[PDB]
RNA sequence: AUAUUGGCGAGAGACCGAUAGCGAACAAGUACAGUGAUGGAAAGAUGAAAAGAACUUUGAAAAGAGAGUGAAAAAGUACGU
RNA sequence: AUGGUGAACUAUGCCUGAAUAGGGUGAAGCCAGAGGAAACUCUGGUGGAGGCUCGUAGCGGUUCUGACGUGCAAAUCGAUC
RNA sequence: CGUGGAGGUCAGUGACGAAGCCUAGACCGUAAGGUCGGGUCGAACGGCCUCUAGUGCAGAUCUUGGUGGUAGUAGCAAAUAUUCAAAUGAGAACUUUGAAGACUGAAGUGGGGAAAGGUUCCACGUCAACAGCAGUUGGACGUGGGUUAGUCGAUCCUAAGAGAUGGGGAAGCUCCGUUUCAAAGGCCUGAUGCAGGCCACCAUCGAAAGGGAAUCCGGUUAAGAUUCCGGAACCUGGAUAUGGAUUCUUCACGGUAACGUAACUGAAUGUGGAGACGUCGGCGCGAGCCCUGGGAGGAGUUAUCUUUUCUUCUUAACAGCUUAUCACCCCGGAAUUGGUUUAUCCGGAGAUGGGGUCUUAUGGCUGGAAGAGGCCAGCACCUUUGCUGGCUCCGGUGCGCUUGUGACGGCCCGUGAAAAUCCACAGGAAGGAAUAGUUUUCAUGCCAGGUCGUACUGAUAACCGCAGCAGGUCUCCAAGGUGAACAGCCUCUAGUUGAUAGAAUAAUGUAGAUAAGGGAAGUCGGCAAAAUAGAUCCGUAACUUCGGGAUAAGGAUUGGCUCUAAGGGUCGGACGAUCAACUUAGAACUGGUACGGACAAGGGGAAUCUGACUGUCUAAUUAAAACAUAGCAUUGCGAUGGUCAGAAAGUGAUGUUGACGCAAU
RNA sequence: CUCUUAAGGUAGCCAAAUGCCUCGUCAUCUAAUUAGUGACGCGCAUGAAUGGAUUAACGAGAUUCCCACUGUCCCUAUCUACUAUCUAGCGAAACCACAGCCAAGGGAACGGGCUUGGCAGAAUCAGCGGGGAAAGAAGACCCUGUUGAGCUUGACUCUAGU
RNA sequence: GCGUUGGAUUGUUCACCCACUAAUAGGGAACGUGAGCUGGGUUUAGACCGUCGUGAGACAGGUUAGUUUUACCCUACUGAU
RNA sequence: AAACUUUCAACAACGGAUCUCUUGGUUCUCGCAUCGAUGAAGAACGCAGCGAAAUGCGAUACGUAAUGUGAAUUGCAGAAUUCCGUGAAUCAUCGAAUCUUUGAACGCACAUUGCGCCCCUUGGUAUUCCAGGGGGCAUGCCUGUUUGAGCGUCAUUU
């Protein structure tokens, strides 16, 4: 056989993401002196819309350190950041909505966005927009903090490791009815070319194992090892149940 | 229209060999040639550029 | 029209002249051309390939200077000049 | 009942290509490119396009006066004026509160 | 001492005799096809010697008819047979 | 089988440009007014939305199973669409 | 028996004619074959005994070449179209010129380009071949001639992308990485290494449509012109001086302000603004075009009519004055809310109003610049075509057309590039007068601007389709009427009038039409054809997701001419004066009852199957009920990860990403 | 009640583009209807995102009727151009064992040819589609071959990855 | 000898009804007749359903879309010299 | 009886068979050891009194120097061409040069005749901006030189 749409993507020829338009990574300062012992104030002056983002962005400018310029960082904004709002930053900073502090500095129940996953990668969890990590509880001995993850699982993370407060702006975005074909094609035209898809039991079974027959269908079980080889894996991948979920979710 | 130099130049060897045999080349002594053999013209053999 | 009505729109160079043979060779998208491999250190050729060898081997050209080499061999590499 | 021709290279009707019917001397309409307008410059405060300050394409701004370029106030093609008037008064009443601040905090050593 | 379908320089053959013999005995890796890698032809012989037919004539010309050259125009550059 | 050469066509993504008669419809926003005890309800405008619509050019290819069927043409021609 | 070649022989045949070819001439053999004569011919060749093999052809849809019958046959019928005379020439249905009929009709058969071609361009010479008739013509043949730039492009910059380098993989060809686990390099000052301060971006290629330093009109050639000639400019880089301004209050004053200006030090180091940006809607306004009145010239018609029909009446970049919506500043303090757009938005965060400041788009006057260009008249007599003169002027009209642009409004889980450049600001290093010092952003003045391209075509003959192929191939310009209108139809300008022709007018056809009575009985099926149609008014069902359905259905009207009524602009203080529109309604008369009169232009109704809809695909037999999609649902993954790529890797896609996310059904 | 299952077809829909029987039966429309539509349902073999049912609007989708309209038809007729046709010039191709009048006979079971008969007279133009089992392509169906490829799977034998 | 029809469903041959009719006999001519037609069925390549198959695919089970070439030769025939 | 059709012949056509040639191909043997940064093979573009090609050569361009031979070259034209002569000639021979644009191709590029840098010199009034002219800057590595870097590390200053 051929080489299915899935194994197709991963060399990256036509797939790649469209990254013109886009305001560039958005990211925190980086953790140095000013951060993780005092806290080091910047103003939002722009936030502004990013292509292929729900989440509006603040352009937040510091003032360097060790010379006399500005410098500007690219900020996920929370809900209720504003242009010209001042912005603290740091261990010995304060609390208060878009001001970013390491974790073992706020209370357990606080509502923080763009987690670092580990402290000095400039944020990782929680830059979706409407996304925010709930601190759960502290181990100050072997500093950690205990988190929820907007998936719901739960993680020990060093206290040290940055957050923003408060959830990321422009939440509800799902909430909306895309409503027609073509709407769906600019989102996805700013993305990446996942869209449309075609299923690959209405293909042939060299494009495809759910290709053939005489009628359209699987044939086989559409969930597929853990263990299975590149152009094995298409349907539900080691799912450990299937069919329509009843009752309720929600993990503890 | 407006051209690269190396095609402007290829195309004055071009026009420059697109000629009759000169006749006096059959007068001489053992001399072979009768007519220009390798001649072109543009609506026929195209020079690929 | 797979055919006639779809060459209709062939105006744009495969290749360009290939700087090295003068092939007309030279791949432009892919600035290398297909026949001596320019710009490859080497010269492309390949032994299926003996037409195409035989075409361009020593011996097709000018033998600029290694024409005479086997004259100045044969005299004992000289120098100087001979008198009278 | 004339009509007209590009005056260049390129046929296509680019942003770069704009072109003017004009009627010369001659008693003939003919072409003319324009460049394309100039839009004023901006106050780097508020982003207002600022009076006074003539307006061209950025290497004209090397062919052309002083005193076009700016008018006659500190920040002078910088900002808006109303806006040099805010930095004005937010400059002198935070360096007051500055002093003010100085002194409570010295009363609030002391004091304890 | 052994190797040698390359290079340079030599002697040969119960070999081939222009549809043969290397694809090419010729301005042959030519002309030409192809975007390209590549592919890839046809094509030798007037006569000892141009002596390549002065001159007249019909024709707008090409030519034709005479004449002429030559051992031979039953060799006239469409040329040996 | 091995080693090569193609995205001038065509498929799809990206970058940068360019292009699209005249009509039908009349969404939010808004202005005036009318009924009613109230809650509320009507009326006339205004505005110009829509992968809206008649329909050119554009892009397409439904039918004649029309022409052609050693063609104009190795896919074209007309009408209808 | 025969053929190519070899050893031996016949001192074999031959230019007094070898070999080969031709010959219903002669002879030998059963035969394969052999011999001879005659013809043609020119240079070698044969018998015998042996040797050797690329050794004998009717075929293999055999290979290469050559030739017939078909056959003077199929054919040379799309794109409305040709005619008369003369010139030339051996020759004219086809070339030139003159006259006539027409066409393309500004969505071109016109005027230019991009790709591509590459000399086609143009002149002369010319007709063997080519131009599926012709050819005196050509895009053919032959000989020449031709493409002029500081300003038009290229060069520069960056985009997706490509790609050196310390490196990391790979036996290797080489893979990977462009910031890359790197000792990466410069620049301005001076006191040529030196003192210094820095700044440290680590290549490069990648746009003749993106960005960008700067030229216009007139004239000129056979062919080039935004390039040449004439005048009139602007820019960039170098040079420097004179005037002007500035200073004894050293780095200018004025203005409450917004702002002013002829100027009016500035090192980094920083910062800010142009570069720099979607799309649609309506409103305003500019420019060109359109229409049109008066007049000054030329042209046409004039039996009759027309103060008539046609046409000339122009103003470049550049420089000065001036000119604008928007946004401002000052005065003043609002309910009785006012102001205001076609479009509801503005005001105590300071409106309405009085008064000012600015951008200089764009217009106005002048300079340029009439001396140009355009239209006329009178000369003068072959000698050239010179020379003289004249007029070139004043207005109007708008839902007009195109195109620019402004101020706004709709739109988005879409919010619509980057770089090279140019400027400003903050800033206060350093350098500066009084016996004279500072001033290249005010004026004027000097030198320099290379290199490659530039002809023409741009297509029913200059490109690709084997070709002068009814195909394919990117774009700008766009007049008059009718009309909703770049429709269709007719026309002005320019450009064609190319396509083998002549004579007929059988069958059958291709292409276009009409039919009495019937009205689908034809047939797989109304295939096909007919019927319908524009606009104003009236009338308008089942169902419905309340948006639709819907032009549902179904009716009436429509010409021309002659009247009425309604609808606006500008002034100076229920009025009056005046200027300038075609729209709509209404009414009379009128006709062989005709009037969307050509053109243009829906057939409709009830249902079943089926996909929700818009969209997509099998180029070249399948447009569908297939695919896609919005909606629904399920799975995997918290990066030390899921999905995927790779021979490997200090490798890679999602990832400029993090569950409102990416990946798989 | 009984045998049996992991569970024994629920809600729905139906001779449906899913029904063999089959032109199912009844109804309806017609003069007449293997068609349409409405019903019925031990349904060969209907049926629940292998999605079931329903559905406004849409559609160059398959089907049925009606009105209008018609040369679709009874049934043909007439006109216009361009052809064909004759002329000058220009000038191919397919195809071709040899060739070309029948009947019947026999024959490899359908002859232009052989056999026995009918018969038979130059050179020809326009048509035509009976024959040349016409031409077009070493049958694409079918078989055979110890010949293949695309594709599939608890076929043999392996293999990247994991 | 001579005539043996017009329609409804059906691609159909067949079947079956309606109607007129003197009558609505049966058959042959390569199951006459596709370089005469048509292409509705069958019988490729798209697609739906039902049954079968783990699957690719199968189904003599139901559906829908699906390019109909050439005569100028000989003869034959029709007319013409 | 012509025409027509067939068959034979002669002449004429058409075509290129035969025969004879042979500066070519093929094979066998013998001898020889020589490309390149000292820019190779190859490439493009040029060069002639009159050439389109082949061959030859490079802005000294069918060629320059040098050596040998000893009068040609030739298609025409042409030579203060100079023949008992440092001398014809497209001769042979080759020991000295030239050698455009390139190319492993080397300053950076290269669908461009596109853009730098450094030294000498000349000209514009010029260390600096413009121009002309000559001469130069690729990479990996070895030997060596000079300048450097690191609490890697040893001494030595008071
Ligand atoms: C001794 N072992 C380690 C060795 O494992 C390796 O570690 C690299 C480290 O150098 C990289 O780190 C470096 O290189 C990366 C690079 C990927 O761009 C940079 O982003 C990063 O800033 C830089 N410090 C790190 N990001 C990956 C580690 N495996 O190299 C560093 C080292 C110390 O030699
Ligand atoms: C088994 N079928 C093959 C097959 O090749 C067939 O005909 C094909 C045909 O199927 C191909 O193409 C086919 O499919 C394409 C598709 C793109 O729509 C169609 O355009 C085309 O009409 C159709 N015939 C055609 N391009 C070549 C023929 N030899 O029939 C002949 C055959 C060789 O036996
Ligand atoms: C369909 N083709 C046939 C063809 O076969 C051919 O042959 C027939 C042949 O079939 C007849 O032959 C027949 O006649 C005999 C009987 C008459 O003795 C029967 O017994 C016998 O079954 C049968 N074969 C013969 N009598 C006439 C031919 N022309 O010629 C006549 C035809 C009609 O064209
Ligand atoms: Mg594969
Ligand atoms: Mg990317
Ligand atoms: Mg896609
Ligand atoms: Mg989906
Ligand atoms: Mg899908
Ligand atoms: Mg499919
Ligand atoms: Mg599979
Ligand atoms: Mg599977
Ligand atoms: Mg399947
Ligand atoms: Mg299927
Ligand atoms: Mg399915
Ligand atoms: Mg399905
Ligand atoms: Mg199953
Ligand atoms: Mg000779
Ligand atoms: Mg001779
Ligand atoms: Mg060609
Ligand atoms: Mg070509
Ligand atoms: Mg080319
Ligand atoms: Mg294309
Ligand atoms: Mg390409
Ligand atoms: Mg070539
Ligand atoms: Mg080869
Ligand atoms: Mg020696
Ligand atoms: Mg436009
Ligand atoms: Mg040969
Ligand atoms: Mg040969
Ligand atoms: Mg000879
Ligand atoms: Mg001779
Ligand atoms: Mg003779
Ligand atoms: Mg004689
Ligand atoms: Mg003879
Ligand atoms: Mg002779
Ligand atoms: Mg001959
Ligand atoms: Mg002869
Ligand atoms: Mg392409
Ligand atoms: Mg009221
Ligand atoms: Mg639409
Ligand atoms: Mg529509
Ligand atoms: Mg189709
Ligand atoms: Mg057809
Ligand atoms: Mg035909
Ligand atoms: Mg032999
Ligand atoms: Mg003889
Ligand atoms: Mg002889
Ligand atoms: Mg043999
Ligand atoms: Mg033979
Ligand atoms: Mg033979
Ligand atoms: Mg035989
Ligand atoms: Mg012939
Ligand atoms: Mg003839
Ligand atoms: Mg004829
Ligand atoms: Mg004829
Ligand atoms: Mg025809
Ligand atoms: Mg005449
Ligand atoms: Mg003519
Ligand atoms: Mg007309
Ligand atoms: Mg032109
Ligand atoms: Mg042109
Ligand atoms: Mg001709
Ligand atoms: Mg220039
Ligand atoms: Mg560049
Ligand atoms: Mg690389
Ligand atoms: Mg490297
Ligand atoms: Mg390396
Ligand atoms: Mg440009
Ligand atoms: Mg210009
Ligand atoms: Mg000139
Ligand atoms: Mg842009
Ligand atoms: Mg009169
Ligand atoms: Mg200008
Ligand atoms: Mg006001
Ligand atoms: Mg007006
Ligand atoms: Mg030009
Ligand atoms: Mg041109
Ligand atoms: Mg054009
Ligand atoms: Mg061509
Ligand atoms: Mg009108
Ligand atoms: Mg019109
Ligand atoms: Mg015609
Ligand atoms: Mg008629
Ligand atoms: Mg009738
Ligand atoms: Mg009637
Ligand atoms: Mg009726
Ligand atoms: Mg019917
Ligand atoms: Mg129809
Ligand atoms: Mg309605
Ligand atoms: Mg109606
Ligand atoms: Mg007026
Ligand atoms: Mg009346
Ligand atoms: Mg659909
Ligand atoms: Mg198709
Ligand atoms: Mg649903
Ligand atoms: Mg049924
Ligand atoms: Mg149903
Ligand atoms: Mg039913
Ligand atoms: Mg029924
Ligand atoms: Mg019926
Ligand atoms: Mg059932
Ligand atoms: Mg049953
Ligand atoms: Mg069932
Ligand atoms: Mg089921
Ligand atoms: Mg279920
Ligand atoms: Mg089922
Ligand atoms: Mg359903
Ligand atoms: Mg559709
Ligand atoms: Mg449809
Ligand atoms: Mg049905
Ligand atoms: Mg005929
Ligand atoms: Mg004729
Ligand atoms: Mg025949
Ligand atoms: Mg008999
Ligand atoms: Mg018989
Ligand atoms: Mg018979
Ligand atoms: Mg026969
Ligand atoms: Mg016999
Ligand atoms: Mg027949
Ligand atoms: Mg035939
Ligand atoms: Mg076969
Ligand atoms: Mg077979
Ligand atoms: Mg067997
Ligand atoms: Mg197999
Ligand atoms: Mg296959
Ligand atoms: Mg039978
Ligand atoms: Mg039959
Ligand atoms: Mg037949
Ligand atoms: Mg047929
Ligand atoms: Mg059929
Ligand atoms: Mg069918
Ligand atoms: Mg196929
Ligand atoms: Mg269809
Ligand atoms: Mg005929
Ligand atoms: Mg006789
Ligand atoms: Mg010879
Ligand atoms: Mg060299
Ligand atoms: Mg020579
Ligand atoms: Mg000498
Ligand atoms: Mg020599
Ligand atoms: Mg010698
Ligand atoms: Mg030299
Ligand atoms: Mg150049
Ligand atoms: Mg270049
Ligand atoms: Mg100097
Ligand atoms: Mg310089
Ligand atoms: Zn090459
Ligand atoms: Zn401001």
């Amino acid at each position: 056989g051929r080489v299915i749409r899935n194994q197709r993507k991963g060399a990256g020829s036509i797939f790649t993401s469209h990254t013109r338009l886009r305001q560039g990574a958005a990211k925190l300062r980086t953790l140095d002196y000013a951060e993780r012992h005092g806290y080091i104030r910047g103003i939002v002056k722009q936030i502004v819309h990013d292509s292929g983002r729900g989440a509006p962005l603040a352009k937040v400018v510091f003032r360097d350190p060790y010379k006399y310029r500005l410098r500007e960082e690219i900020f996920i904004a929370n809900e209720g950041v504003h242009t010209g709002q001042f912005i603290y930053a740091g261990k010995k900073a304060s609390l208060n909505v878009g001001n970013v502090l390491p974790l073992g500095s706020v209370p357990e129940g606080t509502i923080v966005s763009n987690v670092e996953e580990k402290p000095g990668d400039r944020g990782a969890l929680a830059r979706a927009s409407g996304n925010y990590v709930i601190i759960i509880g502290h181990n100050p001995d072997e500093n950690k903090t205990r988190v929820r993850l907007p998936s719901g699982a739960k993680k020990v993370i060093s206290s040290d490791a940055r957050g923003v407060i408060g959830v990321i702006a422009g939440g509800g975005r799902v909430d909306k009815p895309l409503l027609k074909a073509g709407r769906a094609f600019h989102k996805y035209r700013l993305k990446r070319n996942s869209w449309p898809k075609t299923r690959g039991v209405a293909m042939n079974p060299v494009d495809h194992p759910h290709g053939g027959g005489n009628h359209q269908h699987i044939g086989k079980a559409s969930t597929i090892s853990r263990g299975a080889v590149s152009g094995q894996k298409a349907g539900l991948i080691a799912a450990r149940r299937t069919g329509l979920l009843r009752g309720s979710q929600k993990t503890q | 229209a407006q051209k690269s130099f190396r095609i402007k130049q290829k195309m004055a060897k071009a026009k420059k060999q697109n000629r009759p045999l000169p006749q006096w080349i059959r007068l001489r002594t053992n001399n072979t040639i009768r007519y220009n053999a390798k001649r072109r013209n543009w609506r026929r053999t195209k020079m690929n550029i | 029209g797979k055919g006639t009505p779809s060459f209709g729109k062939r105006h744009n160079k495969s290749h360009t002249l290939c700087n090295r043979c003068g092939r007309r060779s030279f791949h432009v998208q892919k600035k290398t051309c297909s026949s001596c491999g320019y710009p490859a250190a080497k010269t492309r050729s390949y032994n299926w390939g003996a037409k195409a060898k035989r075409r361009h081997t020593t011996g097709t050209g000018r033998m600029r200077y290694l024409k005479h080499v086997s004259r100045r061999f044969k005299n004992g590499f000289q120098t100087g000049s001979a008198s009278k | 009942a004339q009509r007209v021709t590009f005056r260049r290279r390129n046929p296509y009707n680019t942003r770069s290509n704009k072109i003017k019917v004009v009627k010369t001397p001659g008693g003939i309409l003919r072409a003319q490119h324009v460049k394309k307008l100039a839009t004023r410059p901006k106050c780097g405060d508020c982003g207002s396009a600022l009076q006074g300050i003539s307006t061209l394409r950025p290497r004209q701004y090397a062919t052309v006066s002083k005193t076009h370029k700016t008018v006659s106030r500190a920040y002078g093609g910088s900002r808006c004026a109303n806006c040099v008037k805010e930095r004005i008064i937010r400059a002198f009443l935070i360096e007051e509160q500055k002093i003010v601040k100085k002194v409570v905090k010295e009363q609030t050593e002391a004091a304890k």
